[PDB]
Parts: structure tokens; sequence; C-alpha cells
């Protein structure tokens, strides 16, 4: 019974080593909106008798 | 005449999982005793907790 107390305990350390990390790399990316029109900012003025 | 061979239960040799599983150790035929792979909460955008 003390034998297997002790066998036991030496199981439990040998069980804490570690395997390996794992996380997600997002940092320095941004989502991307779409622009639908291309502002020109043009107004076309012409006289009354159009010369 | 009689039906000697038609068919019958085909074993397949891989199981493809059709999905986007974590990241996990050996379970199955082998077992791995090593602690499951540390979830770490890094690379944030914006600064919370500091």
């Amino acid at each position: 019974e003390d034998m297997a107390k002790i066998y036991g305990a030496v199981a439990a350390v040998s069980k804490n080593v570690n395997s390996s990390v794992t996380y997600e790399v997002k940092r320095g990316t941004h989502e991307l909106i779409k622009v639908p029109t291309i502002p020109h900012n043009l107004v076309l003025i012409q006289s009354d008798n159009g010369k | 005449g009689e039906i000697i061979y038609d068919g019958g239960l085909s074993s397949k040799l891989a199981d493809v999982v059709d999905k986007t599983t974590e990241p996990h150790n050996a379970d199955g035929a082998v077992k791995d005793g090593r602690i499951a792979p540390v979830k770490l909460d890094l690379e944030k955008q914006k600064l919370d907790k500091l």
C-alpha cells in the first residue's frame, strides 16, 4: 500500500512535463473596406446662351 | 447461378475530418501523457489588462 503511494507520487512528477503551446497570430492585420464610387468633384458651368 | 461474391462491407484506411480542429495531442492507440498544448491569448490588438 505504501509502495503504491510512493509510485503514484513519482508518476505525478513525470506527468508534469509540458508538450507545446498554441496561439493565434493576428497582430498587424486590419479589415478592409470597399469603396463603391469614385469621387470626381467636377461641375460643368455653362452660360444661358451657350456661348 | 448461385452467388459466391457480390461485395460486402469495405474497410476504409483513412478518416478525413472535414472540419477545422483545434490543436490536440495523441489519443487512441497512442496516448500522450504530457500536458495538453497551452492555449495562450497572445497578439492582442486593443490593449486590455495593461
